[PDB]
């Protein structure tokens, strides 16, 4: 009974990072080493655990969070990072246990003339808490002066399109990201690595 | 506190061999990973090999697959890159880099710790 | 592409007021941000003012800020350009349009970002 990771990794379209998606995985066998050894992934980093240890553990639930960012932002998907993505879009806890997986999606997510579907949040009053998801669309008040519903000096719309084009440099090309996190409850532990099956 | 001490570079003919070393200190445990990046003239730093130290799992780009070997000696906390059947395209400054994670990344920006590069030249 | 039904405009004296309307059935204006543009003879079509799809943000070119206002009805199907303190320099063909492109800085919008253009309506301000 293999975990349906394909539904996440091979989805036709991914979420915008500000509106990142979460898939719950349960009641299945996960081969984390097979994922780790896939040449399809250019980023594969685990925190608080390794793929070998995950192959020998059972969890109640696994969460697969997925979204698109630009290449030069991939380094922000890690504990203790700063930047617009870590601060305002998708935040991992300092004590994160899990894995960050990423791959270049230029062939899927860029379009001649721009793919404007993918957004990120450029401004926020405070930093996100870990695993917080903010889909609000109020004017960002950058200074002490209220905006009163009008954009202008220090009054900005908080979301921004990437506009991915295939001729962008790699730092500006789209990357698909999957973050795996792990939950243990006082309940049957139905997601296991192959060694603990 | 974390320091990466690099050495082993120089000049060789095509087909020849070279052994680079990365001595890591300042880690409290084995939960870190090493990368080798190479920077050929007028290009970006490009990853060629990776070692996840806790799992002892190596990774290689397809172009160095059967020529390059990455390994660690526990005793001296040193990771080695054995480069055999060297070719002119392998000429570059070679960096080792470390991160506090189990795994691998193509992005130099994902590695917080860096050796001083060593020059590798393959010519006749 | 959607149909935007644009109306209003005409001849007004310097210092006077006009209202332009832009209507679209159902959820169009609550889905896509809208802009008002104008074009004088032999000049480029320039951004005037707009409203985010949210209905809670409006924004204005430096040429019209403090004189023009954008509003949207409760139904969210009709957007208005309230043109006050009109000057001869405001004489132009005015257009409404929508964009799928989200720019955090509205100051970066151009006509290339917009589509589903309304029919242009003449505004003439005479001294
Ligand atoms: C994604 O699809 C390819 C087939 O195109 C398959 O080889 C790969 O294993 C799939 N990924 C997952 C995690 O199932
Ligand atoms: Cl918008």
């Amino acid at each position: 009974n293999l975990c349906p990771f394909g539904e996440v990794f091979n989805a036709t379209r991914f979420a915008s990072v500000y509106a990142w998606n979460r898939k719950r995985i349960s009641n299945c066998v996960a081969d984390y080493s097979v994922l780790y050894n896939s040449a399809s992934f250019s980023t594969f980093k685990c925190y608080g655990v390794s793929p070998t240890k995950l192959n020998d553990l059972c969890f109640t639930n696994v969460y697969a969070d997925s979204f698109v960012i630009r290449g030069d932002e991939v380094r922000q998907i890690a504990p203790g990072q700063t930047g617009k993505i870590a601060d305002y879009n998708y935040k991992l806890p300092d004590d994160f246990t899990g894995c960050v997986i990423a791959w270049n999606s230029n062939n899927l997510d860029s379009k001649v003339g721009g793919n404007y579907n993918y957004l990120y949040r450029l401004f926020r009053k405070s930093n996100l808490k870990p695993f917080e998801r903010d889909i609000s669309t109020e004017i960002y008040q950058a200074g002490s002066t209220p905006c009163n519903g009008v954009e202008g000096f220090n009054c900005y719309f908080p979301l921004q399109s990437y506009g991915f084009q295939p001729t962008y440099g790699v730092g500006y090309q789209p990357y698909r990201v999957v973050v795996l996190s792990f939950e243990l409850l006082h309940a049957p532990a139905t997601v296991c690595g192959p060694k603990k099956s | 506190q974390v320091q990466l001490v690099e050495s082993g570079g120089g000049l060789v003919q095509p087909g020849g061999s070279l052994r680079l070393s990365c001595a890591a200190s300042g880690f409290t445990n084995d939960f870190y990973s090493i990368a080798w990046f190479r920077q050929a003239p007028g290009k970006e730093r490009e990853g060629v090999s990776w070692l996840s130290v806790s799992d002892n799992t190596p990774t290689y780009v397809d172009s160095v697959k059967d020529r390059f070997t990455i390994s660690r000696h526990n005793a001296n906390n040193t990771v080695y890159l054995q480069m055999n059947m060297l070719k002119p395209e392998d000429t570059a400054i070679y960096y080792c880099a470390a991160g506090r994670f189990a795994g691998r990344d193509t992005w130099p920006s994902s590695y917080d710790y860096w050796g001083q590069g060593t020059q590798v030249t393959v010519s006749s | 592409q959607v149909q935007l039904v644009e109306s209003g405009g005409g001849l007004v004296k310097t210092g006077g007021s006009l209202r332009l309307s832009c209507a679209a059935s159902g959820r169009t204006f609550s889905t896509y941000s809208m802009g008002w543009f104008r074009q004088a003879p032999g000049k480029e079509r320039e951004f005037v003012a707009g409203m985010r799809w949210t209905g809670s943000s409006t924004f204005y070119s430096d040429s019209v800020k403090g004189r023009f206002t954008v509003s949207r009805n409760n139904a969210k199907d009709t957007v208005y350009l309230h043109m006050n303190s009109l000057k001869p320099e405001d004489t132009a063909v005015y257009y409404c349009a929508i964009t799928t492109i989200v720019r955090a800085y509205y100051t970066e919008y151009t006509e290339a970002d917009f589509g589903s253009w309304g029919q242009g309506t003449q505004v003439t301000v005479s001294s």
